[PDB]
């Protein structure tokens, strides 16, 4: 059971609770930022310098 | 004593067939209830966190005595027996009880008290001019850290 | 013409404090006079008033009221303090004007 | 007139997402704690 | 001696008696977070403010282009700016509701707690005034030119009182500098007074919806109201950011994107929204002095409410009549505001003059009257 397994191992000891939040935020940051940027970028395909880029970035001369 | 906390306070582990009521009861002036409770719940916490070898060594010796003093005369003994068979199954001799006690040490007390006291939602009973002590939430929070 | 009566009886249901099970007097704002009045209340009529409030509060915090059945009915509202208060005021007014003499 | 524009909105997104989650999370906690007072029950039992 | 540090320590004892063991009514509603939120605004203006001041350049020739520079060149400066600016608005929002509450639940009976409030409000208004003049845009300028001029209405000391304000004989650099210095300082004065506001309050505990002794059921500020503040924190914090992340300039006049011109008062000049209502009142009294005076009392009247309380009961919770009046008054402002945003012509002008007549009367006459009437209907 995860809730038990979780409460018992992480949320119980006020000292481990922290490590959980820290280590957690850490993961949370990465995943979030990645998807976020993704959700955005996609909602704007072909309009960002990330898309236009190639037409001039090492293409002419 | 130092801060004239309570008129009295007492520990207790009322046991039952299938359950139990481990806790404490104190009686004090309307205006200290809080500080008191506070120190108390603290002790519990300290129990589940920093009980020392010297602390248990004594308790043990204290417990042994009551253990004996419960068997002081006829009625007392008979009671113990009447209740030993009825609840524990057979009769638990003092020689036995004693082993079980010389067994217990720090680590154990910690683990055990933690086992039953740490971060558990407790039962509260208040009677009289209790304005000063308040919010279960707060009392609850007094169940962890320590 | 019951006009006046028919009206008070209205505004009463209008204020609707009775939905909290509070008495008219229960709502009075506690000023220096009332304060004294309340101190004169017989112990029963007092602990009672209090509970009525501690109940009203409990409601107001839950965002609820009493089931219509337990609402206070206009004609049954007990002006438990009105008279006490009045006297208080009277006493004062006498002390007050007597110090102008 | 406002180069930032894009990032302004990209953030706006993230902001909304965290704010959706965070607001929600705290609502629970606000209630959780208040439950004590919401569920509460009392009665006047004068003595006889 | 004492057991738990939290109560003995000279400093914790304070954090304690005002954030943790503080006695709060069990029933205070949403309309009770506005105090704390107001705080948060203050904290957010001072923070963002120091930051903006780190890049501002109080000086006519550069004041504009410094802000511009601060938004374009300074890392996240734009975000700072935006936040500071809408913060202002959100500040006023929070404050107007904070006042609302006070009015409808007669918290104004805590006189001192209240009077200081007015003071705070007044200051905020002043503070926010100078703040705006800083960017030195068209509005910045002309607003500076009007608001200050208001004092030219006072006889004798008047024409002089302005002199100081501007530091010159017309709104020029000297003004801009001292105004910046002023704007920089003022916020702090508020912070201070707030400390007082809260003190006078703590003498009585907080009021509460029903308007009856709450001593029969109080609750430790923590965790109850503490958690409740954080929620209310994120809640407001949302539209604020939303507003400032997706439509920064929504609440803001764009005519202020045109550097001040001491020679051309924009044809369509209308005050920051949070001032509109007053703007209106003054605009309806066609007389320098009257206009000014109308405005004065338009806000100064707050100080009176405490004496214009007649109901035997404290809050309007049980006074349907008063209530209806109250809301009418809310809407009365909501109107006055509209008018402000509308040119000086017909119908607008007359509609205005009325609402203003409206305003004052609800406060000076109907309220105390519907109030008395009210107690006779309950029979007191
Ligand atoms: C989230 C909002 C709460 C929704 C609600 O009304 O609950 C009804 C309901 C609970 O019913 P209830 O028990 O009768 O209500 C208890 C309280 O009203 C439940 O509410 P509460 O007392 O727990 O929460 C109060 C909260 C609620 O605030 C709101 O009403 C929003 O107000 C605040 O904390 C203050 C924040 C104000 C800042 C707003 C910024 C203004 C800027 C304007 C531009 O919740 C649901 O239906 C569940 C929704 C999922
Ligand atoms: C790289 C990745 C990023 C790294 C991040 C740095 C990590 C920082 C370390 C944080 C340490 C957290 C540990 C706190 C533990 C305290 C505690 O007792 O628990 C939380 C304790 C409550 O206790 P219980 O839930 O009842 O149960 C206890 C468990 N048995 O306190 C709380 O109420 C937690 C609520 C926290 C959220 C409140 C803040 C909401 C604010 C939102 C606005 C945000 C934006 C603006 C911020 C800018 C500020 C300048
Ligand atoms: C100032 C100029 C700026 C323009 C004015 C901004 C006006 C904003 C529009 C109004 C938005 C608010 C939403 C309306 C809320 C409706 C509502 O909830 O009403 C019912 C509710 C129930 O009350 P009880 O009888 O105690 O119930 C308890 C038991 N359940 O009443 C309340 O919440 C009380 C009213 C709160 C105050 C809101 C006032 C709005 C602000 C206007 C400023 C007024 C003050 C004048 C200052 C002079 C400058
Ligand atoms: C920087 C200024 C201000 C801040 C940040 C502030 C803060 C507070 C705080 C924290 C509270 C307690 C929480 C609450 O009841 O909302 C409070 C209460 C109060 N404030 Fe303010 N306030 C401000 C402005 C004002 C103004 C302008 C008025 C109106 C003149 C005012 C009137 C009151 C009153 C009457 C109370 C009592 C509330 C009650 O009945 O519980 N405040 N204020
Ligand atoms: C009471 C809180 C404050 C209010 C009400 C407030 C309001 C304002 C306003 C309305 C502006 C004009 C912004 C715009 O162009 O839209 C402004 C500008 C400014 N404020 Fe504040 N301010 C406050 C506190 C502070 C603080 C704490 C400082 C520093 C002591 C500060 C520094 C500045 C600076 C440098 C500007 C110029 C840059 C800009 O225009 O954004 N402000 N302020
Ligand atoms: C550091 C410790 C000191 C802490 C001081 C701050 C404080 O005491 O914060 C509290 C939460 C206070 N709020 C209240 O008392 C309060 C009362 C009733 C209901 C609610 N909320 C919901 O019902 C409250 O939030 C409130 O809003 O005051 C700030 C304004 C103070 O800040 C200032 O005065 C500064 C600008 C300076
Ligand atoms: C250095 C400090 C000094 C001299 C003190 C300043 C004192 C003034 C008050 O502060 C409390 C003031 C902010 C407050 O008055 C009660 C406001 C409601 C006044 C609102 C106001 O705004 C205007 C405005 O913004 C404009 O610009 C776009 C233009 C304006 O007309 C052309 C006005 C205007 O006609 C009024 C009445």
């Amino acid at each position: 059971a995860l809730l038990r397994q979780a409460y018992s191992a992480l949320f119980r000891r006020t000292s481990t609770f922290a490590l959980t939040v820290v280590l957690g935020a850490v993961l949370f940051e990465r995943a979030f930022d990645q998807g976020a940027d993704a959700i955005f970028e996609h909602l704007n395909e072909g309009k960002l310098w990330k898309h236009i880029k190639h037409k001039y970035e090492a293409s002419e001369e | 004593v130092e801060h004239k906390l309570c008129h009295s306070f007492q520990t207790f582990n009322t046991s039952y067939s299938d359950t139990g009521l481990f806790g404490f009861h104190f009686v004090a002036d309307p205006l200290s209830i809080d500080d008191m409770m506070f120190c108390a719940q603290g002790e519990w916490m300290r129990l589940c966190t920093s009980t020392t070898e010297s602390e248990v060594k004594r308790a043990k010796n204290h417990l042994r005595s009551a253990m004996v003093a419960q068997l002081d005369g006829t009625t007392p003994v008979c009671e113990t027996i009447g209740s030993h068979l009825l609840n524990y199954g057979r009769r638990i001799s003092l020689e036995e009880w004693d082993s079980r006690i010389s067994a217990v040490d720090a680590r154990m007390v910690r683990d055990v008290c933690s086992k039953y006291i740490y971060d558990k939602c407790p039962a509260l009973a208040a009677v009289g001019p209790i304005e000063q002590l308040l919010d279960y939430n707060r009392i609850r929070s007094g169940m962890y850290w320590i | 013409g019951r006009l006046m009566d028919r009206i008070r009886k209205w505004y009463y249901n209008a204020a609707g404090f009775n939905k909290y099970g509070l008495m008219r007097d229960d709502t009075l704002y506690e000023d220096d006079d009332v304060k004294e009045a309340l101190k004169r209340l017989p112990e029963d009529l007092y602990n009672e008033r209090m509970f009525r409030i501690k109940r009203a509060l409990d409601l107001s915090l839950k965002h609820r009221i009493l089931p219509k059945e337990q609402w206070v009915k206009y004609e049954e509202d007990k002006p438990y303090l009105e008279p006490y208060l009045k006297e208080v005021i009277r006493e004062r007014l006498e002390r007050e004007a007597w110090n102008k003499k | 007139a406002e180069p930032e524009h894009d990032q302004r909105k990209r953030m706006g997104l993230k902001m909304l997402l965290i704010s959706a989650l965070l607001t929600s999370l705290l609502y629970y906690m606000k209630r959780h704690k208040w439950s004590v007072l919401k569920s509460r029950k009392m009665a006047y039992r004068p003595p006889k | 001696m004492a057991p738990n540090i939290r109560k003995s320590h000279p400093l914790l004892k304070m954090i304690n008696n005002s954030l943790i063991d503080l006695p709060a009514p069990s029933n205070i509603s949403a309309w009770w977070n506005f105090g704390s939120l107001l705080a948060v605004c203050l904290m957010t203006q001072i923070l963002t403010g120091l930051l903006l001041a780190m890049h501002y350049t109080a000086d006519t020739s550069l004041a504009f282009s410094s802000v511009a520079h601060t938004c374009r060149n300074v890392q996240y400066g734009w975000l700072i700016r935006n936040l500071h600016a809408n913060g202002a608005s959100f500040f006023f929002i929070c404050i107007f509701l904070h006042i609302g509450r006070g009015l409808y639940y007669g918290s104004y009976l805590y006189k001192e707690t209240w009077n200081t409030g007015v003071i705070l409000l007044l200051t905020l208004m002043a503070t926010a005034f100078v703040g705006y003049v800083l960017p030195w845009g068209q509005m910045s300028f002309w607003g500076a030119t009007v608001i200050t001029n208001l004092f030219s209405a006072i006889p004798y000391i008047g024409h002089t009182l302005v002199e100081w304000a501007w530091g010159g004989f017309s709104v020029d650099n000297p003004t801009l500098t001292r105004f910046f210095a002023l704007h920089f300082l003022l916020p702090f004065a508020i912070a201070g007074i707030t400390i007082i506001h809260l003190t006078f309050l703590h003498e009585s505990g907080s009021n509460n919806p029903l308007g009856i002794s709450s001593d029969s059921d109080k609750i430790p500020f923590h965790p109850y109201y503490s958690f409740k503040d954080i929620l209310g924190l994120t809640l407001m914090l949302t539209p604020f950011l939303t507003l400032a992340l997706f439509s920064p300039n929504l609440l803001g006049d764009p005519e202020n994107f045109t550097p001040a011109n001491p020679l051309v008062t924009p044809p369509h000049i209308k005050p920051e929204w949070y001032f509109l209502f007053a703007y209106a009142i003054l605009r309806s009294i066609p007389n320098k002095l009257g206009g000014v005076l109308a405005l004065a009392a338009s806000v100064l009247i707050l100080f009176l409410i405490p004496f214009l309380h007649k109901s035997k009961q404290r809050t309007m919770t049980f006074r349907p009549l008063s209530q209806t009046l109250f809301w009418l008054l809310v809407a009365n402002l909501l109107i006055l505001t509209w008018i402000g945003s509308q040119p000086v012509e017909h119908p607008f002008i007359i509609i205005g003059q009325m609402a203003s007549l409206s305003y004052f009367t609800i406060l000076l006459i109907l309220f105390p009257t519907i109030g008395t009437l009210e107690n006779k209907m309950l029979n007191y």
